[PDB]
């Protein structure tokens, strides 16, 4: 469809920056007041707040790459975790969006919890401390490549692979460990699996030099994280994905077996 | 923040804001100052700037112009650069009656070429390449300059922002709807750049997005679906167009060589995707006697 | 909007 004349530098590109744009694994151990389930509750949210807008998965994705990159040089206590979230998805949708939101809508949609010079002067910060490094490779970024290698193209596949990307967004444990490209691969073998009983194709392991086999670990964790989601105190992401937009996927029943 | 530069002088001014030629007390280098007033819109850092600076970051490189420093200070967002002597249009201009060396010529555009293909190949569009954001030296260079309208895209691309790129380097994927585009509207843009630099004047100045398409038409044929599939069916396509035959393409810039009409005609090529790439280009025959001449300011 | 407002809360 589209000439590939860029696609293999590209990729060569994200696999070097992904390694430089990956937060610290272990932050949040560091972090005095904020938990892993408090970040959970804040991504569950900002999935509201996408949808609200109409806002792109991209835009989802990068907010979260910005604000774990903060929380990994930045102690936060939980009462500006919201306010961090909130500057951190204005400037994602700045990035990627054509018609961003205004700041009044990212005050609005906090209950005014901060002013918009609060709002504002957090973006300063976030900028300052991602000393305006923007561009990171996300999850989503590497899926639309490896959706490039269906045979053929199935829209239930992507829809699948794209909602159980998005929900290892919530969970800094595990998904913090893998790689953008990582998790990226788990979810498209797991997707093409539980569809059309097919796997990851040999094309991509030419692509990406991985294989089902190094993708094993994270595959893992995604299959349980894909069993248990309909009891994840975290729901957002499975109801986004009931709608017709996305086929319905999160309704349908994940494979019991993975059969590696 | 700004205590160590001298202001030298106001170079420009748009609603964007303003651009300075200024130097560093302390060190004597000479910079181009952009400043962002913060208090204007009062939508924070605005998205130009944030895509700006963050994709100049990641675009290192000898014809691209160099970001030195961003400082954020209070109610302005001040973008530092490298200082060039002057731009590709005002050198055009000094030019329109002696015209550009073709030696120079070929330089200009193999390095203009190798920042392209260097964008590209780092994921980034430009989608404003136009004379006045290319930026010359003393010493032979050129550089790609004014990335306030570029974006990262992916693989493969979604729909972007459909009002880019200056009309009369505007390509005709754009022009007709279509719902993507990619890589090859700087191609476009750039082929013609190349032109224009043969001949001092624009190959496409158009006052309407239809007198545009209609100079483009004249120019290189309507285009039908034998030369590229699915034209008929773009959302600004209309079975109204005239449909002018193609001319003998030595026309079109009639200065240009065979090696020369040769890579200018696949940088005008029509299908998208079977538009010329910038790496691809590089290996094109004209640039087997590329040198680096220095201009005559 | 249909999202309304929120203060997110975070108990320990
Ligand atoms: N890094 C730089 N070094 C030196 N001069 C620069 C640099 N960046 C921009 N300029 C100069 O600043 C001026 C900018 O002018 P302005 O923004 O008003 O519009 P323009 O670039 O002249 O034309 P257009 O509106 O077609 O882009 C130009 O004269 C340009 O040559």
């Amino acid at each position: 469809n589209e000439v590939p004349d860029y696609h293999e530098d590209i990729h060569t590109y994200l696999r070097e920056m992904e390694v430089k744009c990956k937060p610290k694994v272990g932050y949040m151990k560091k972090q005095p007041d904020i938990t892993n389930s408090m970040r959970a509750i804040l991504v569950d949210w900002l999935v509201e707040v996408g949808e609200e807008y109409k806002l792109q998965n991209e835009t989802l994705h990068l907010a979260v790459n910005y604000i774990d990159r903060f929380l990994s040089s930045m102690s936060v206590l939980r009462g500006k975790l919201q306010l961090v979230g909130t500057a951190a998805m204005l400037l994602a949708s700045k990035f990627e969006e054509i018609y961003p939101p205004e700041v009044a809508e990212f005050v609005y949609i906090t209950d005014d919890t901060y002013t918009k010079k609060q709002v504002l002067r957090m973006e300063h910060l976030v900028l300052k401390v991602l000393t305006f490094d923007l561009a990171a490779p996300t999850v989503n970024q590497f899926l639309t490549q490896y959706f490039l290698h269906q045979q053929p193209a199935n829209c239930k596949v992507e829809s699948l692979a794209m909602f159980l990307g998005e929900l290892s967004l919530i969970d800094a444990d595990p998904y913090l460990k893998y790689l953008p490209s990582v998790i990226a691969g788990a979810a498209f073998h797991l997707a093409l699996y539980t569809v059309t009983g097919q796997s990851w194709p040999e094309s991509l392991i030419r692509k990406t030099g991985y294989t089902l086999e190094s993708l094993k670990p994270c595959l893992m964790d995604l299959h349980q994280t894909y069993l248990k989601a309909p009891q994840h105190a975290q729901q957002s992401i499975r109801e986004k994905y009931k709608n017709s937009k996305y086929h319905g996927v999160s309704l349908l029943n994940p494979p019991e077996t993975l059969n590696l | 923040s700004m205590e160590n530069f001298q202001k030298v002088e106001k170079i420009g001014e748009g609603t964007y804001g303003v651009v300075y030629k200024a130097r560093n007390k302390l060190t004597g280098e000479v910079v181009a100052l952009k400043k962002i007033r913060l208090d204007t819109e009062t939508e924070g850092v605005p998205s130009t700037a944030i895509r700006e600076i963050s994709l100049l970051k990641e675009l290192n490189h000898p014809n691209i112009v160099k970001l030195l420093d961003v400082i954020h200070t209070e109610n302005k967002l001040y973008l530092v650069f490298e200082f060039l002597h002057q731009d590709l249009k005002k050198f055009m201009d000094a030019s329109a009656l002696t015209g550009i060396p073709l030696p120079l010529i070929k330089s200009y555009l193999f390095q203009l070429l190798q920042g392209l293909a260097f964008c590209h190949s780092h994921r980034v569009l430009h989608r404003d390449l136009k004379p006045q954001n290319l930026l010359i030296n003393t010493e032979g260079a050129i550089k790609l300059a004014d990335f306030g309208l570029a974006r990262a895209f992916g693989v493969p691309v979604r729909t972007y922002t459909h009002e880019v790129v200056t009309l009369w380097y505007r390509a005709p994927e754009i022009l007709l709807g279509c719902k993507y585009y990619s890589t090859a509207v700087d191609i476009w843009s750039l082929g013609c750049i190349f032109a224009e630099m043969v001949t001092r004047r624009a190959l496409f100045p158009g006052d309407s997005e239809i007198d545009q398409l209609f100079r483009i038409f004249r120019t290189l044929g309507t285009p039908d679906e034998v030369v590229w599939p699915g034209v008929t069916s773009m959302p600004d396509y209309k079975p109204s167009f005239p449909k002018w035959a193609r001319q003998d393409f030595s026309k079109v810039v009639p200065p240009l060589d065979e090696d020369g009409r040769s890579l200018l005609s696949q940088m005008l090529h029509y299908d998208p995707n079977k538009r010329i790439s910038a790496k691809a280009a590089l290996a094109h025959p004209f640039f087997q006697d590329v040198t680096k001449p220095v201009p005559h300011l | 909007h249909t999202l309304k407002g929120r203060r997110l809360v975070f108990d320990n």
